[PDB]
């Protein structure tokens, strides 16, 4: 196999600011007849991949060029010359020097942008779940930077761990922020055997947890 | 206007197989190589052969001799891949993709097919609707939303007021839990507006062949 390496993830990088996304090939991509085998692609959620260089240097149609590519024959480079929110995603390199031809892993391309607290909203189960046998309580943790965060939950007061799955958005293409949502699923059995229910949000913006509950009463 | 248009999802059993299509125009279609590329849930992408349909010639990815096959129809301008003995490892979307030239590169893209290896049958989701309970939620803004539990495989298209609801809306991703997939989405409007101005959830679940709307109602 001729091995791509790349990292999977690469520095936040500030809106308007250069990137740089590097490759590294286990053996030369330069043909006999002078073509370095070398692609970058983009690939943003729930997209088909977007071609931005094709051998090594040369600008897609289609592509902006604020895109560029370099390298010797070993080492390549994308570069980005002014970053904008809307290039989140993951890059890839590729060859078709030799069969196999081959991908790169993909580095993820995120933006850094100022710190904001998360918008925290909870609700109870619907009657309809209930009706099931089934409470399922969610908070949702909406439009929040960084990225890191921390989410609790506590019933009648007390720490939960059991029952909980949390689920977070890519980073959004328009405002660079993230989201997270976090689930307590319980036995109806369970959930009218206590009264407070409570989802405590922990980051960075501000040393005090944000807290929002319902009493099922 | 070149386009390539890929058939649709499929769910199937392991041990069979499934043959994918990718419908091109707006070229001539004998002129141009065709790829295909794999890519698993979660996953990057694997490279699986190209095929020129002047030819008919094609380039294989050994790693898959006795798995996949590329075939193309001249009359109907559609290339093919079948994918035999399935296994779960075999889950993923494919793609199919164009070389716009001599070693230039994949220019125009299809959609992708979603391609499911599972003996798990196919379950509709359920649909609970997300209300403010006890805590006057903020004032400004309201955030409301949507539960979608237990469906089976993926995946669901949820939307608010039909697509007309698009701004602050967060669909969160999928997680699978006891064969089963759960997901949720929240809608933020501004407070005024609700339930003056009605907001309801809309899931698609095009493998049951089923559809669920939810008034949020306080």
């Amino acid at each position: 196999d001729i091995v791509l390496t790349q990292a999977a993830f690469s520095n936040p990088v500030t809106l308007g600011a250069s990137a740089s996304i590097s490759c590294r090939s286990s053996k030369s991509l330069l043909n006999s007849n002078g073509i370095i085998h070398m692609y970058w692609y983009l690939q943003k959620p729930g997209q088909s991949p977007q071609l931005l260089i094709y051998q090594m240097s040369k600008l897609a149609s289609g592509a902006p060029d604020r895109f560029s590519g370099s390298g010797s024959g070993t080492d390549f480079t994308l570069r980005i010359s002014r970053v904008e929110a809307e290039d989140v995603g993951v890059y890839y390199c590729a060859q078709n020097l030799e069969l196999p031809y081959t991908f790169g892993g993909g580095t993820k391309l995120e933006i850094k942008r100022a710190d904001a607290a998360p918008t925290v909203s909870i609700f109870p189960p619907s009657s309809e779940q209930l009706t099931s046998g089934g409470a399922s309580v969610v908070c949702f943790l909406n439009n929040f930077y960084p990225k890191d965060i921390n989410v609790k939950w506590k019933i009648d007061g007390s720490e939960r761990q059991n029952g909980v799955l949390n689920s977070w958005t890519d980073q959004d293409t328009k405002d660079s922020t993230y989201s997270m949502s976090s689930t307590l699923t319980l036995t109806k059995d369970e959930y009218e055997r206590h009264n407070s229910y409570t989802c405590e949000a922990t980051h960075k913006t501000s040393t005090s947890p944000i807290v929002k509950s319902f009493n099922r009463n | 206007e070149v386009q390539l248009e890929e058939s649709g999802p499929e769910l199937v059993r392991p041990g069979t197989s499934v043959k994918i299509s990718c419908k091109a125009s707006g070229y001539t279609f004998t002129n141009y190589w065709l790829g295909w590329v794999k890519q698993r849930p979660g996953h990057g992408f694997e490279w699986i052969g190209d095929i020129y349909p002047g030819g008919v010639y094609t380039t294989n990815n050994e790693k898959f001799r006795g798995k996949a096959i590329l075939t193309a129809d001249t009359s109907s301008s559609t290339a093919y891949m079948q994918l035999s003995s399935l296994t779960s490892e075999d889950s993923a979307v494919y793609f199919c993709a164009r070389a716009g030239g001599y070693y230039t590169g994949g220019d125009y893209w299809g959609q992708g097919t979603s391609v499911t290896v599972s003996s798990a049958k196919t379950t509709p989701p359920s649909v609970y609707p997300l209300a403010p309970g006890s805590a006057a939620q903020t004032n400004s803004m309201v955030t409301l939303g949507c539960l979608v539990k237990g469906y089976f495989p993926e995946p669901v298209t949820v939307t608010w007021n039909s697509g007309s609801l698009s701004s602050g809306v967060h669909t969160f991703p999928a997680v699978l839990q006891s064969d089963l997939y759960t997901l949720s989405s929240s809608v933020t409007v501004p407070s005024s507006t609700w339930p003056s101005e009605t907001v309801t959830c809309n899931v698609a679940h095009p493998a049951s062949s089923t559809k669920v709307d939810k008034k949020i109602v306080p």
